[PDB]
């Protein structure tokens, strides 16, 4: 009787500083759509909930003891119960959902996180099993649990939305699963230089043997490369990389121009979306200059 | 100092139009191309100087233009369509930071970190109350950061600090200056709306601060801001041989004052008139690792508790074959998840002899395929046709998961459930899922079947307690992850000193797991305090009260259940 | 000391009273001895004094007690109660994220450096190291009045005593 442990821990993870994006691309959204007030504070929260639910997980399985410093929420709460309230989100969000008060929204609920967990289940099983993914098979995933989030609330978006604007779901949707790609890709970037090393952890994708855009280049450039898949099966056997072996890593990879590839990926990644931005610029008709300090932001 | 080669005065002071337009151009009509007309003519002053202008002369020649637009979009900010206007309001103040922060970003940041700060900080009868007040109005603080945006500077807090001093009363002065000439109609504003309470401007105040006359008080703000102002017109005279790159500019900085006394006596702001020629002069990929680990689990072998369950309440209820074989399909896969995913809390390596799903595809894997189950089924309570069974599997499965929530608390801390707390919980988790289809099988019943609600609701609870009761029961006589059963709260209870049963469970909870030496221990302690007796006596209780609601209900509907009756026999 | 091990290993959160008790037993427990063993070997004329002397040393235990805890925690490894510690799972009946961390300290050796910082700051918010301050100074004041009192009656001014209870400080 009485929640008090169910929401436990996902009145934690919520509390923890965020660094909003998701809030700013459904408010940068609605320039084009202008959808009512009251219908935008609600898929604000329907992704606080969902990106929230994902966090929780993630965690769980990386191993990761910290989330921006502060502690992970399986470390205060405990794995078993963190996995349950996990649960309860999704069945949270079905309620919120429910009460936008349209039948369609509910199929692209179920229709799009089918195809959130069909990628994550890619991606968990190229980490346990050591299998290195295909670039071609590696960009296919991060569209489909990435991207997802960001097509699932697009799609939303336009079915609740003044039917005035209806005839933008095919580019809008387009959008959203570049500027998935860009997301991800960018995260690899700056993971392996110096970048994000407080938020979750330096280095964070060799120690749980998570393969990046940069990493796929150099196992496949290199055929026989025996130095560099010996550092990753050690640490797919020893929990991770010490600080010795992350350098040599990295050395590895700015010597066939791994670093090299990922920003010449990135810039397009970024181009594509700003591209699509002029294009739906000359329809609407009012430049979206919301979108556009997010583009500058993003960079 | 700063760049010069670049580029007593009226009881005061002893000691760029075209882009402007063009910013106004753009604000002038910005303001009214997304949000709206606007009037009160807010900066034009081709004779006494646009307010731009003659408060900020100098800067480097590329910067104002953003400025510009902000001062013009500066009073502005003071001063369906309700929506349309708000997305329009967060389209002008991106224009702004877009073309501000394109340039000097730490600089723009720093203002930034000023103009955001300023505009949080923004957002009478004795003199100091209302001037600390009046001088956050002006904000030239932030105007100091654009103007050290204007002038490539960073005064850092301590330099500032340093300067402050020298520099907090610029914005007193600024103020109280705007406060002389914004007086005029702003006064009869204050009389024409008069739900105001006291004057936002330096000059009426006198009359209730100093006692003073409106005239003189605004020769008072002449003589006494003079007062207040030869303290500037005699104080850049200290820091100049004093503990004194922006020696020049804090000249400038205390020379917007001079300029704001400029901008501000004879500005149409303040008399419109002239401004219908003031413009005269310038304007003429697939399902095979998700559905893994769910295909495994839907292969071992089964004992068909639920299936059985509800072709025993398809007599009493009668449903279309069709409809039968749906809620059984949903019964499975909602149990299915829940053995996958209680397999991994309780570090089981076996189920009914053959290894476990955790075991075969890993913890992570298992999770993301138990996950995945739940909004499978939710597709399958959207095809039973009825709007209402949506909401009863979300009402339903809520309470599923707040009893599951206690049971691994108690798990894991160690504390022990009170009888009345832990047989709550037992009707929640086993009794959730026999809720559910008896909720949802009424519902979609063919017509009749009304008077059953409440009783069918209740026979789900104890039926779901007995299940429970009873495994405590048959794994006890023939706690290795240290679970409390209903035989082990009342030894823990009715013997609140056998400190010898309290010590095997805290090893249990240490090791990982109790072995055969200790076990047959613990199981000694309960025989010798009843337990084993108490458990028995709860399983008749319970079995006494499933009876009678089978006989109870079959008087309301004549025909005897014969199905649900020889369950019950191979139940015992 | 046996009460000690058994609420550390078994996790049984102590009560105000029974921490105090416990605290008397254990710390008090070396004053209380020497105090009762010098009374009994010196000149035999002071015998009206022992209990005086033994309720100081007692009171004297309990302050070297709650020291060490406003002394560890302003600035838990292995699930050790304290005084600020018993004050805010008392206070707070509902604090799951405080009976969690400590949850994971008796789990997997001690707590690491930003769960112990998330622990400082639970205790912050309900006031449990503004209390200890009001117990110690409590607690200083019984003692004071103990050596005032006794100073009355045997007509010596204990200096050897109010240095280290300035000291103490």
């Amino acid at each position: 009787l009485g929640d008090e442990h169910l929401l436990g821990p996902a009145e934690y993870i919520s509390s923890l500083p965020s660094k909003g994006v998701r809030e700013a691309f459904i408010d940068g959204l609605n320039v084009w759509l202008v959808l009512p007030d009251h219908r935008v504070n609600q898929l604000k929260s329907i992704a606080q909930t969902l990106h929230n639910a994902s966090l929780m997980l993630d965690d769980i399985e990386d191993h990761s003891p910290l989330r921006r410093g502060r502690p992970s929420t399986h470390m205060i709460f405990g794995t078993e119960q963190t996995i349950n309230s996990a649960n309860f989100l999704l069945i949270d969000v079905m309620e919120k959902v429910r009460q936008l008060d349209d039948p369609r929204c509910m199929d692209i609920y179920l229709e799009e996180m089918r195809n959130l967990f069909i990628g994550q289940s890619f991606d968990l099983y190229w980490t346990r099993n050591g299998e290195c993914p295909s670039e071609e098979q590696y960009l296919d995933m991060i569209r489909q649990k990435t991207g997802g989030l960001f097509r699932l609330l697009t799609r939303m978006m336009v079915q609740i939305a003044p039917v005035q604007q209806k005839g933008l779901e095919t580019q809008l949707a387009s959008l959203s699963d570049v500027l998935g790609e860009f997301f991800q890709v960018r995260d690899d970037y700056k993971n392996l230089t110096e970048e994000y090393t407080g938020q979750k952890g330096f280095c964070e994708d060799l120690d749980e043997c998570k393969f990046s855009y940069p990493l796929i280049h150099a196992l496949t450039s290199q055929p026989k490369n025996v130095q560099l898949r010996g550092i990753l099966q050690q640490s797919r056997s020893a929990g991770g990389l010490d600080v010795p072996l992350k350098e040599t890593v990295l050395s590895h990879l700015r010597q066939a121009g791994s670093i090299e590839y990922t920003e010449a990926k990135m810039g397009e990644l970024m181009e594509k979306i700003t591209d699509s931005v002029v294009s739906l610029e000359g329809e609407t008709g009012s430049p979206n200059w919301v979108v556009r300090l997010l583009i500058h932001r993003l960079k | 100092i700063l760049n010069s080669t670049l580029s007593d005065i009226a009881g005061f002071c002893s000691g760029h139009e075209h882009l402007a337009n063009e910013g106004s151009l753009r604000c002038r009509t910005d303001w009214e191309q997304f949000i709206g007309p606007i009037e009160r003519w807010g900066s034009c002053n081709p004779w006494e100087g646009h307010f731009g202008a003659v408060v900020l002369p100098f800067c480097k020649p590329e910067r104002l233009a953003v400025i510009c637009y902000i001062f013009e979009y500066a009073f502005l900010y003071d001063n369906y369509r309700t929506v349309r206007s708000i997305l329009g309001t967060k389209q002008i103040q991106s224009k702004m930071l877009l073309e501000l922060l394109s340039i000097d970003a730490p600089r723009a940041e720093v203002v930034i970190n000023s103009w955001k700060e300023m505009i949080s900080t923004t957002a009478f009868n004795n003199l100091e109350e209302y001037v600390d007040y009046r001088i956050i109005d002006t904000g030239a603080p932030f105007v100091d950061m654009l103007m050290r945006f204007g002038m490539g500077i960073m005064l850092t807090q301590e330099e500032q600090k340093r300067i402050e001093p020298i520099v907090k009363p610029c914005y007193a002065a600024l103020g109280l200056a705007n406060d002389y000439f914004s007086f005029d109609i702003e006064w009869e504003e204050f009389q024409a709306e008069s739900d105001k309470t006291t004057m936002t401007n330096a000059v009426w105040l006198f009359m209730q601060w100093e006692n003073l006359n409106a005239e003189q008080a605004k020769r008072r703000v002449q003589e006494v801001t003079k007062q207040y102002e030869q303290q500037y017109l005699r104080n850049i005279a200290d820091f100049a041989a004093g503990e004194g790159k922006l020696q020049t500019y804090l000249k400038a900085q205390g020379y917007q004052v001079p300029g704001n006394v400029a901008w501000s006596l004879r500005c149409p702001r303040y008399h419109p008139w002239l401004c219908k020629e003031a413009a005269s002069l310038l304007h003429q990929l697939g399902d095979e690792h998700l559905l893994g680990p769910a295909e495994y689990i839907s292969s071992l072998p089964s004992k068909g508790v639920r299936e059985a369950f509800i072709d025993g309440l398809n007599v009493w209820l009668v449903l279309p074959d069709h409809r039968v074989n749906q809620l059984k399909s949903i019964a499975q896969t909602l149990h299915n998840a829940s053995l996958m995913l209680d397999d991994i809390e309780d570090h089981s390596p076996l189920r009914r002899g053959r290894p476990s799903t955790h075991m075969i595809f890993g913890t992570e894997q298992t999770i993301n395929s138990a996950n995945f189950l739940l909004i499978d089924v939710m597709e399958k309570v959207r095809q039973l046709d009825d709007p209402r069974c949506m909401d009863i599997y979300l009402e339903e499965m809520r309470n599923l998961f707040i009893g599951q929530s206690f049971d691994l608390y108690w798990t894991r801390n160690g504390e022990c459930p009170s009888e009345e707390q832990y047989l709550d919980m037992i009707r929640q988790k086993t009794g959730g899922l026999f809720r559910l289809l008896t909720r949802m099988m009424v519902q979609i019943a063919p017509v009749q079947q009304k008077g059953l609600e409440t009783q069918l609701a209740s026979l789900s609870d104890v039926l779901g307690e007995f299940f429970q009761v009873r495994d405590d029961y048959k794994n006890l006589t023939e706690l290795d992850e240290c679970k409390f059963s209903y035989p082990l709260i009342h030894a823990l209870t009715s013997q609140p000193k056998n400190v010898q049963l309290r010590g095997i469970l805290q090893q249990s909870r240490s090791a990982g797991g109790l072995d055969v030496p200790l076990k047959e221990t613990v199981l000694s302690h309960l025989r010798q305090a009843g337990s084993i007796e108490y458990t028995e006596a709860k399983m008749g209780e319970l079995m006494e009260k499933i009876t009678d609601s089978v006989v109870s209900l079959e008087g309301e509907t004549g025909s005897p259940n014969w199905v649900v009756r020889l369950l019950i026999h191979r139940l015992k």
